[PDB]
């Protein structure tokens, strides 16, 4: 029953995705990313992502109404 | 000439609300149709189809009828819905591959050159994959007719697609036997793949029926596949085929023996990751 | 003629069922790979030959009772080692 | 009235029929027809549909062409069995689900023959495996409206149970229209033949993987980890150093070695134990 | 033909402007990456026929 | 109005070739179908005449539809060459009868025969009471040349409107080449 | 490495509430959203 929802999560990748740029963490599973509109937003991430491919400086992508990692 | 063909589960599924919708005829009516799909880079694909009024009479079983009005028009507005559609043959429900079944195919292949068949189930049970379709080719050959023409199976498989398979994986919500570890390859082909081989060896065992007693025809060209089977069965174990493999076995497990040995160490580390939030919690909290 | 356990014969018993010299079986064999209705490999030390692949014959209703035999205690070593699949590794998959 | 709880029966080929129509023609807005066998007050069951072509480029519901339809509705008429139209559907490309001042005029112009066809609304890009989005919707008549009175007299503690977005209350919900809850008619008929002919491996587990390459790949990852042990032979000695609470903001710059390591010793076992299990029948069976 | 013309615009009127943007590179086969010229940079698919 | 559904069973069998009607076999016996589907149709819309062949390749030519362009389009170059088979004539007939839109309608069928048949008479009239437990009335209308009186048609067409249908008729051909537009006229009059 | 697991699994303790996200910030959360559907 938790591999169903392991995969279920995956819907809010959809099609219409913007693009940020990461800049740091406060925290475990919460970050800080600079969007290409010009303004800064307080973020949350989606868990699949491995941590430990980010912050060169991170192009990433953020969905275009919540406006969190994806 | 034609490398597979590649079935959809739509169309899988849209035979067999058909055969709901004549299936109150009770006595006998099989389910033949139109096939639609297209064929690119060698691979034949199917899409979508329908079925044609069709009736057969027992005495004199050669008058089959095919409503071509019902076939003109109705592929005339999929064209119009879908201009990258188009014809790819024709279908029959198949319980036992009945006898019109020889020139329906030549009836409409001026639709579709390679106007393949495709013969479905409508009572599933096998150990296999219960879709089946043929292709046609003639000959003007060794023994039997001056006009010769015989039906021979294309492989078959039910080919996917990404939208088709958030209905599919909905539909089911029975029993789905993922999380590929070291025991999804143990049952979808080890415990099944052995007894796959079973209805193979016992497929030959039904053409050896005729020993002195069966059909007629006795064998001319069944026989020289059947030779080279005994003759290509594999190599006796006598050579270094038995030293190569003690080889291996000594290689292969090596690496076993490295990462079963890294296992204990890493959940003996996740131990004492436990003893860090006991011992250090019980005087903190109470 | 010969099972599948050897079908290794030797120059000698060329020059014995075909009353020919030994300076010839070696372009008599070269012929026959050439052609194609063998596939096997050519000692010369050891004078023998190891034939691998022939070509198909015909045969009547007498050499399907070996061709069914044979096959039928093929069977039941499919049987065999497959009870062994199903039994250990029951309680891996329900 | 209605008593919210009206529990629309679709199908099973009507949602394969729906989301291929749906997704080829993804990002103007298609529609079609739903053609099924209407029911009681309180239930409606749709159990086929066919797609209605477009009109020209541009993304519209545009409207219905007769000349199409009544040719169609005596298509499979002569052929099959007798249904009759109720109701119609639209498709929100990547939207959600909601009636649009567009949507809401042709389906006004559909109620006004049968007083119960459905507004359906089907989106083939947010659904995955366990979302296939839906929720159809049918018209509230505006003239309730000024009387403020609420409809649908709620008899059952069946309608309130799903909730509605957020999205598609910035829409006519509930101001013009109402959801309604759905379920789905499966069938063993339907339901074996299609679980035991999706994924169904051959004779793959009955081979032995490019033998010579196997156990080359069985060093293309001892190799490298060896340094991931290092790390691991790293990273374990500086603890009991600054609270590891700390040591999980920290760490994502750069990778670690103790879910890494952890990983492909899963790898280097399946790819090890699978092979040679199976080269170990092949001796039995095969003579 | 004075009702021949004026009904072009009674269905003219229902065509909708596009954005104008610029192709930046291509991730998979439906996975593009644009940025209009307007602003921000975006992750945009296709028709499957163009 | 009433409601039928008139099928022409076309003759393209190998003895309609020669040329001793006047235009051809072929042509006159075309237009002889033109201007009685010309007749079921002003008298009644509803029918629909599409022609099927009783040869040894019983062909669905053009398929039973109130066009009759493909009808004209298939007819010229239409190779009437082929054994003549009439013991399936009928089960192609009957069947395609009961693939029709409407059951409702008056299943009638006229027959063209200008070949020499080689059927039983046995086997005909187990399919003759096959047609009177199907209640089937089909007008067999005789052209080219036959056996003369002709055999076996006598006996089938009688075998027809047995047990109280009493309404069939069986027209002979005249073994002359005449014009065959007045051959016809007495269906087209009255039944 | 099974008794690693087995000898584990002890410390597991004093999970003491999965908390959801709230009551009160819940309740502001669903006038927040009340808000917008009104704009
Ligand atoms: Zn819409």
């Amino acid at each position: 029953e938790f591999l169903h929802a392991q995969e279920e999560v995956k819907r809010i990748q959809s099609i219409p995705l913007v693009i940020g740029q990461f800049l740091e963490a406060v925290d475990q599973n919460t970050a800080i990313v600079g969007s290409t509109t010009g303004s800064n937003y307080y973020v949350r991430i989606l868990s699949t992502i491995d941590r430990e491919l980010l912050k060169p400086n991170a192009s990433v992508a953020l969905h275009k109404h919540s406006n969190a990692l994806v | 000439a034609v490398q597979k063909v590649v079935v959809h589960p739509l169309v899988l599924l849209s035979v067999v609300d058909h055969f709901n919708r004549i299936g109150k005829v009770g006595n006998q009516k099989r389910v033949v149709g139109v096939l639609l799909g297209s064929w690119q880079k060698k691979v034949l694909d199917v899409s979508n189809s329908f079925a044609v009024p069709f009736d057969e009479d027992d005495k004199d079983d050669s008058v089959w009828f095919l409503d071509h009005d019902y076939l003109e028009n109705m592929y005339g507005m999929f064209k119009k819905v879908n201009a990258r559609e188009r014809i790819v043959g024709w279908y029959h429900t198949g319980p036992k591959l009945h006898k019109n079944d020889i020139a329906i195919n030549e009836l409409m292949k001026r639709y579709c050159p390679n106007s393949v068949l495709v013969i479905i189930d409508v009572k599933p049970k096998d150990l296999g994959l219960p879709t089946e379709a043929y292709i046609s080719v003639e000959e003007v050959h060794d023994d039997g007719t001056p006009t010769s023409k015989t039906f021979e199976h294309v492989t078959s498989e039910i080919g996917a697609e990404e939208a088709e398979e958030v209905g599919v994986e909905h539909l089911l919500r029975d029993i789905k036997d993922t999380t590929v570890g070291t025991l999804s390859q143990r049952i979808t082909n080890q415990v099944h793949g052995l007894k796959g081989l079973n209805s193979k060896l016992l497929d030959i065992r039904s053409y050896l029926e005729k020993v002195a007693t069966g059909k007629l025809p006795i064998n001319h060209q069944i026989i020289y596949q059947l030779q080279d089977v005994f003759n290509l069965l594999p190599d006796v174990s006598l050579q270094e085929f038995v030293k190569a493999f003690y080889l291996k076995t000594n290689d292969q497990m090596v690496v076993v023996y490295l990462a079963s040995l890294i296992r204990s160490v890493v959940a003996l580390h996740n131990l004492i990751n436990n003893k860090i939030a006991n011992r250090d919690a019980e005087k903190k909290e109470g | 003629t010969r099972p599948a356990n050897h079908r290794q014969l030797t120059f000698e018993e060329i020059a014995k069922s075909a009353k020919i010299t030994v300076n010839e079986v070696e372009l008599l064999v070269m012929k026959a790979l050439s052609v194609g209705l063998v596939k096997g490999s050519i000692d010369e030390v050891d004078k023998r030959v190891h034939m691998t692949w022939v070509q198909p014959r015909v045969l009547d209703l007498q050499q399907i009772k070996g061709m069914k035999d044979r096959l039928e205690f093929w069977c039941t070593d499919v049987k065999s080692m497959e009870m062994l699949v199903e039994h250990q590794a029951h309680d891996i998959l329900t | 009235a209605v008593d919210t709880a009206e529990q629309v029966y679709i199908s099973s080929l009507a949602l394969l029929k729906m989301l291929k129509h749906g997704r080829a023609g993804v990002p103007m807005e298609v529609m079609g027809l739903m053609l099924g066998e209407f029911v009681d007050d309180y239930t409606v069951r749709v159990i086929d549909v066919f797609a209605m072509p477009q009109s020209g480029t541009g993304v519209s519901v545009e409207a219905v062409d007769p000349v199409f339809q009544a040719k169609m509705l005596d298509m499979l008429k002569q052929t099959g069995r007798p249904e009759m139209v109720v109701g119609w559907y639209h498709s929100h490309p990547g939207f959600g689900c909601w009636l649009s001042g567009v949507d809401i005029n042709t389906q006004q112009s559909f109620e006004a023959l049968s007083e119960r066809a459905v507004a359906v609304v089907v989106d083939p890009i947010q659904s995955v495996k366990g979302k296939v989005v839906i929720d159809a919707f049918r018209l509230i008549n505006a003239n309730m409206m000024v009387l403020g009175h609420e409809p649908r007299q709620t008899t059952s503690n069946l309608g309130h149970l799903n909730k509605p977005s957020i999205q598609a209350l910035i829409h006519g919900l509930n101001r013009h229209y109402y959801s309604i809850t759905i379920n789905y008619r499966k069938n063993e008929l339907e339901q074996k033949m299609l679980l035991n002919l999706h994924k169904k491996s051959w004779m793959e587990g009955l081979t032995l993987q490019d033998y010579s390459e196997h156990c080359k790949h069985n060093e293309s990852v001892v190799k490298e980890m060896l340094e991931l042990a290092k790390n691991y032979n790293k990273a374990v000695e500086e603890e009991d150093k600054m609270t590891p609470e700390q040591l999980a903001i920290k760490n994502v710059g750069k990778q670690d070695p103790k879910r890494h390591l952890e990983e492909h010793v899963d790898v280097l076992m399946t790819s090890n134990i699978v092979q040679c299990l199976a080269a170990m029948l092949d001796t039995v069976v095969f003579k | 033909k004075q009702y021949e013309k004026s009904e072009n615009d009674l269905k003219a009127l229902q065509s909708v402007g596009q954005i104008v943007g610029e192709v930046l590179k291509q991730l998979t086969e439906e996975k593009f990456i644009v940025k209009a010229t307007n602003g921000p940079r975006y992750v945009v698919g296709c028709r499957r026929q163009l | 109005m009433v409601l039928e559904s008139t099928m022409v069973c076309v003759d393209n069998s190998e003895y309609m070739r020669n040329g001793d009607f006047l235009p051809t076999r072929l042509q006159a016996q075309q237009d002889a179908v033109n201007i009685v589907c010309h007749s079921k149709t002003r008298s009644n819309p509803e029918n629909n005449v599409g022609l099927i062949t009783l040869a040894n390749d019983c062909e669905v030519l053009t398929t039973l539809t109130p066009d009759t362009g493909r009808i004209l389009s298939k007819l010229h170059t239409v190779q009437p060459k082929g054994k003549i088979t009439f013991c399936t004539g009928i089960r192609v007939a009957h069947l395609a009868l009961k693939h029709r839109q409407g059951k409702n309608h008056k299943m009638r069928i006229i027959a063209f025969v200008g070949s020499p048949v080689e059927d039983n008479e046995k086997d005909l009239v187990k399919l003759a009471k096959r047609l009177k437990k199907e209640k089937v009335n089909v007008d067999i209308i005789n052209f080219g040349e036959e056996e003369v009186n002709t055999e076996k048609l006598t006996a089938f067409v009688n075998t027809l409107n047995g047990k109280d249908g009493t309404g069939s008729h069986l027209v002979t051909v005249p073994p002359g080449p005449s014009l065959a537009d007045a051959l016809i006229s007495s269906p087209i009059l009255a039944g | 490495h099974n008794m690693s697991v087995k000898a584990m699994r002890f410390p597991p303790k004093s999970y003491n509430k999965d908390l959801e996200s709230a009551e009160e910030r819940r309740e502001r959360e669903q006038q927040d959203l009340e808000f917008a559907k009104e704009m």
